[PDB]
């Protein structure tokens, strides 16, 4: 598997 | 975008060490979003039950 991330800056 | 790829179940694909990406279908999905939590995210070498249902 594959690790993957999300993030949003504001 | 590869990042863009998110837990299909949740969409949140923030959770960096539980989001783990099947390769053979799957898009995104989180080890608790799936079945029994595993223990960690695979090095690569993992499938989600949507490919498994397959054969
Ligand atoms: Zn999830
Ligand atoms: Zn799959």
């Amino acid at each position: 598997a594959r690790t993957k991330q999300t993030a949003r800056k504001s | 975008a590869v990042d863009l790829y998110v837990c299909l179940l949740c969409g949140s694909g923030n959770d960096e060490d539980r989001l783990l990406l099947c390769d053979g279908c799957d898009d995104s999905y989180h080890t608790f979003c799936l079945i029994p939590p595993l223990h960690d995210v695979p090095k690569g070498d993992w499938r989600c039950p949507k490919c498994l249902a397959q054969e």
